[PDB]
């Protein structure tokens, strides 16, 4: 999930036009949102990853 | 928590360049589906849960 | 998942020793109240919700 | 959290008399167990660290 959400940064990130992919990026990055997705994976990846 | 306001925020934000349609929109529609999923609702009802739950332990 | 059958049991078999009270009841009462806090029900709550989350998505 | 469960694991592992000690270094040793108390240090730290 954070995987994903970082990939969408970096795209968005190489467009300095979308004025939402600048604040969107912003949201995506702070690590809050990152926590939650860290769970995201904890238990998705405890669940059927392997 | 700010992860409501955040959230809800990116998945607004994601539909709202999903409209501009200026950039690969299946990335941000894959988010959409990764934040928006019940899954995610779950897990962020943990984190203003357990907020909650310092407050009252 | 058997989170809820490990975890009960663990905190029965923590009260279980408690009540023989044989080893270091200190550690054991700890681990009770981090199983039985309203905190990690919520989290459990999680882990058995998620699995249904799988389910539907 | 999942320290908290080892420490533990190690009383009670010493303790070959307590049949509850057994039962409970199996289940606190159970990954799945630890999955969730992962979820309890992420947030609890997240929380109550810095």
């Amino acid at each position: 999930a954070v995987q994903r959400a970082k990939e969408v940064l970096e795209e968005i990130s190489c467009y300095p036009e979308n004025n939402d992919a600048k604040e969107l990026k912003r949201i995506l990055t702070q690590p809050h949102f990152m926590a939650l997705l860290q769970t995201h994976d904890v238990v998705a990846h405890e669940v059927y990853s392997d | 928590l700010g992860l409501e306001r955040d959230v809800s925020r990116a998945v607004e934000l994601l539909e709202r360049l999903q409209r501009s349609g200026e950039l690969p929109p299946q990335k941000l529609q894959a988010l959409q589906r990764v934040l928006q999923s019940r899954f995610c609702s779950a897990i962020r009802e943990v984190y203003e849960q357990l907020y909650d739950t310092l407050d009252i332990t």
